[PDB]
């Protein structure tokens, strides 16, 4: 259709959202969730017969 | 599991630690019994031989 500056505007939005996700969101979300999973994994590892 | 581990470990170890020493002192009671019986019959043997 009409070749328009909106494409480059949307590219700026796309790249900055990916960078914000990489910096702020993803590392802490995965850290908290997998730290719960780690605690349950050790809950398996902990289990008086031994 | 950790609580029952503590409880069972202490229970087992302290119970056996008591009974072992108790049996060893019982063996000393039998030791004193045997030693005094040997002494008494040794001197009865001597007295009977000299009376003979």
């Amino acid at each position: 259709m009409n070749l328009n500056a909106t494409i480059l505007g949307q590219a700026i939005a796309f790249v900055l959202f990916v960078l914000f996700c990489m910096k702020y969101v993803w590392p802490p979300l995965m850290a908290a969730i997998e730290k719960r999973q780690k605690e349950i994994a050790d809950g398996l590892a902990s289990a008086a017969h031994k | 599991d950790l609580d029952l581990a503590k409880a069972s470990a202490t229970d087992q170890l302290k119970k056996a630690k008591a009974e072992a020493q108790v049996i060893i002192e019982q063996a000393n009671k039998r030791r004193s019994q045997i030693l005094d019986e040997a002494k008494a019959e040794a001197e009865q043997e001597r007295t009977k031989i000299v009376a003979q």
